[PDB]
């Protein structure tokens, strides 16, 4: 998956890694830029790009409902932006 | 003693272009006399620009129809030595041969038009930067000459060679599609009431045109 | 030991510094080469400073973050998009990058200047102070100075086919110390292209 | 983990704060989410009593920084009926509260 | 001595406490000398591109260039090779090697030294070029001779650019100890 | 220069043997300019 971003937003020097198993807590510690924080380390491990892309797992069968969340800190706006999905 | 020496493997190979002499069996041998020969070459394209050639326009034909129409676009062919424009000229069958050319390229205009019909020709360079132009409104900023026929038809022009390096390519590789020295143009910004009156276009080579490393090629 | 600046039109004397930290050069090498028929022409109008905002270090920070931003980027105004009117156009560079210390502040940020850097795989981040580089501590300067001659062929640059040089902001000092200082100082950088020159014009769409 | 109320306009008060662990030395954030809308980190609280909420919202918005019980509440005033949004007690590793909402930093995940 | 984060050169030198320092003759590596030691480069059958930085990462001369952002060269190739091999310029034409008349060798002993001068367009090459792979420009023409077995570079009178970052095996723990040869 | 002998002048001359320089109209200067001494005295 990936979001639609400038590159001054996230690209330049940001990290971009949410991750949620929504149905219902979106609150699940959980990142995709590293594989940290034990839950959903195998089958759903991301990265990110040298702009806007996003995390991408392992294809041709889908384990999860709904669909994922990305939040990346934006440095124009202090406030944090996140969006999409 | 005999004189010790020890022969090395490498560095003393068979090779074809190395500046070691024959040295044939045949001695006391006298050729006839061949000076005051009635015209000798010192080196090809480089001195042998003094004679003009033809380029190629579509047709089959060293000349371009002055054309009558909105359209006022003349030949806009590319720079290196083998574009198709170019693939009959004296210039290009001797860049094939050789790999990359250092100097300026220098083209010539004549009118064979009759004195009762004159035009306005501008010739416009473009550098490989990007689009090249379709408008002679469009080429007037960048570099470009203008003149028109009355008195004295041959004009000269030197499309200058700028750089992307010291040295560029004259074969021109299927790796990209923009060609590296960038096109050319010929523009009618206007022309009299003549019609039908040929242009022929020369081409030639300049001060600083000096090739270099040849090679072989099928040709 | 207050450092005095001057391009074009537009100056900022920086209230405390280190001195400039130059590199590879003292001055521009030769510049009409044989190879390009000197038809290059100087431009004078065309250096001017221009702001540009970069990452700030927060606390969060690793040692490892890295940031390269890639010069020269779209410019507006004066100098703005004269690239595009121009071919093989060539410049030395003067950096500035400038951060409030707040004279609390125990991390150090280190920049250099570097040329046709590609990604690196984090090894190489320790010895990256090999090229020109000058490198601040709140504690004693806030900015650094920096001055570099263009370096790649030497006759000219497409600089819509490959820049040649970055900026790599990568900051030293690990973490930072919220030693009852600002949380978050954003850096900024003043580049400013300096001795520009040109050669040959497109066909305009005007 | 709730969408608190709209019409009223008194502060928002979200005390999910129950003690698996403490608040003594850990960080502890504040999240707006909607169904579907923008998320922004409401607030967070960090060991040194020095939190900082978003800069948009600066003055209406206000988070309890107390020990006791390890809890958190909501001071945010002149609530607009468009807060109408899910919040949730988030928790962080130390230092992550920076001065604004900061998250997908590394060493800091 | 006043370190003032200028990053400008500053050495003690050991003079401030005790005697003198003994005369350092830093010599025996000057760039220009340790860029002469033969590398061996993984070799292509029925045609390669001679460039230097193709060398495998863990090799000396193969590895002290990525040091060097630009480079001037000279190179001196040496091939192990069954039939006729053929060499080409810098500015390679495609299929010049079949008909030859182009600078070959035939093998009149195991090592066959071929001496290529400076072909290349430019002013310098470039090891790295931002836009990884490099463009066709950088590169010694190509050499294409029957099958080729061990290929070996040279380059002599050097001199380079710009220095960068070199690496050193990381040590797994304190000190790596590589066995040491011994009677 | 680089890494060879041949004292006596190659027997090919030096255009046949290797390139030439063109020619128009830095980190060994950096050593000789390193700081020495100190801030203020060496007592004893």
């Amino acid at each position: 998956i990936t979001c639609s971003g400038t590159y001054s937003n996230v690209g330049t020097g940001n990290y971009v890694s949410w991750f949620q198993q929504i149905p219902s807590a979106p609150r699940t510690l959980i990142y995709s830029v590293t594989n940290r924080a034990s839950g959903v380390p195998d089958r759903f491990s991301g990265s990110r790009s040298g702009h806007t892309a996003t995390l991408t797992i392992s294809s041709l069968q889908a384990e999860d409902e709904a669909d994922y969340f990305c939040l990346s800190w934006q440095s124009g706006n202090t406030a944090l932006f996140g969006s999409g999905t | 003693g005999i004189f010790p020496v020890a022969c090395s493997d490498g560095y003393g190979g068979l090779v074809t272009t190395d500046p070691k002499t024959a040295d044939p069996a045949y001695g006391k041998v006298f050729n006839p006399p061949r000076n005051m020969l009635p015209g000798r070459f010192t080196n090809f394209l480089d001195v042998a620009e003094a004679c003009p050639t033809f380029l190629h326009f579509e047709g089959d034909v060293p000349y371009v129809t002055t054309k009558t129409d909105s359209d006022r676009v003349l030949a806009q062919f590319d720079l290196s030595l083998a574009a198709k424009h170019m693939s009959n000229t004296f210039l290009a069958g001797l860049a094939q041969y050789y790999t990359q050319y250092s100097g300026t390229i220098n083209l010539h205009f004549m009118f064979t038009g009759p004195t009762d019909a004159k035009a306005r020709y501008m010739i416009a360079y473009a550098p490989p930067g990007m689009e090249p132009p379709k408008t002679p409104e469009a080429a007037a900023h960048c570099i470009h000459a203008e003149w028109d026929t009355g008195l004295n038809s041959k004009f000269t022009f030197s499309i200058p060679y700028l750089s992307a390096a010291d040295y560029a390519y004259t074969a021109s590789d299927a790796a990209e599609t923009t060609n590296v020295q960038g096109w050319v143009c010929l523009f009618q910004i206007t022309h009299g009431k003549a019609d039908g009156d040929a242009l022929v276009v020369l081409a030639s080579a300049g001060k600083d045109f000096e090739l270099r490393l040849p090679v072989d090629a099928r040709t | 030991r207050i450092l005095t600046t001057r391009n074009g039109h537009t100056t900022s004397t920086t209230q405390s510094s280190v001195g400039v930290t130059y590199g590879y050069a003292t001055a521009e090498d030769f510049v009409s080469g044989p190879n390009t028929s000197g038809l290059e022409t100087r431009v004078v109008q065309a250096e001017r400073f221009f702001k540009t905002h970069l990452f700030d270090w927060v606390t969060s920070d690793p040692f490892g973050r890295c940031y390269q931003l890639e010069l020269p980027t779209d410019h507006k105004g004066v100098y703005g998009s004269l690239t595009d009117s121009y071919a093989y156009m060539r410049n030395g560079w003067d950096v500035e990058v400038t951060a409030v210390g707040n004279q609390f502040n125990g991390g150090c940020l280190l920049v250099a200047m570097v040329p046709e850097l590609c990604s690196i795989d984090k090894r190489g981040l320790y010895q990256l102070t090999l090229f020109p580089h000058q490198f601040i501590n709140p504690r004693t300067n806030m900015t650094a100075h920096i001055t570099v001659p263009f370096v790649g062929v030497n006759r000219y640059d497409q600089y819509k086919v490959h820049k040649p040089w970055t900026l790599v902001v990568m900051v030293v000092a690990p973490l930072t110390v919220n030693t009852e200082g600002a949380p978050q100082i954003k850096v900024y950088a003043n580049i400013a292209p300096t001795n520009v020159h040109v050669a040959g014009e497109f066909p305009s769409k005007e | 983990s709730g969408p608190s109320l709209v019409k009223p306009s008194q502060t928002l008060s979200l005390t999910c704060t129950i003690s698996g662990f403490s608040l003594s030395s850990y960080t502890i954030g504040w999240v707006r989410q909607a169904p579907g809308k923008a998320l922004e980190w409401i607030g967070d609280m960090s060991n040194g009593g020095m939190p900082y909420y978003n800069p948009a919202l600066k003055s209406r918005l206000s988070i309890t920084k107390h020990n006791s019980k390890s809890q958190v509440r909501l001071s945010v005033s002149s609530v607009t009926p468009e807060d109408t949004a899910t919040y949730y007690c988030a928790k962080s590793r130390y230092t992550g509260d920076g001065s604004i909402g900061l998250y997908g930093v590394d060493a800091w995940g | 001595t006043s370190t003032g984060e200028s990053a400008d050169p500053v050495t003690a030198t050991v003079e401030n406490y005790g005697g003198e320092t003994q005369v350092q003759r830093r010599q025996h590596t000057d760039v220009s000398f340790i860029l002469d030691r033969f590398v061996k480069v993984t070799p292509k059958d029925q045609i390669n591109v001679l460039d230097l930085m193709q060398t495998p990462a863990h090799t000396l001369v193969g590895a002290l260039l990525r040091t060097a952002t630009y480079y001037f060269a000279d190179l001196e190739v040496a091939v192990k090779h069954e039939g006729n091999l053929t060499w080409v310029p810098n500015g390679a034409p495609e299929t010049a090697l079949d008909n030859t008349t182009n600078p070959t060798a035939y093998h009149k002993a195991p090592l066959t030294r071929l001496a290529l001068p400076y072909t290349a367009p430019h002013r310098v090459l470039a090891t790295v070029y931002n836009g990884r792979a490099l463009p066709t420009s950088f590169n010694y023409g190509a050499i294409k001779a029957t099958r080729v077995t061990e290929l070996l570079y040279r380059m002599k009178r050097a001199e380079t650019y710009c220095p960068r970052p070199l690496l050193a095996i990381h040590p797994s723990e304190a000190r790596h100890k590589q066995k040491i040869v011994a009677p | 220069s680089g890494n060879t002998g041949s004292i006596i002048n190659n027997y090919y001359m030096q255009q046949y043997q290797n390139s030439m320089d063109t020619q128009l109209g830095w980190f060994s200067k950096l050593a000789s300019s390193a700081f020495s001494g100190l801030f203020g005295a060496l007592l004893a």
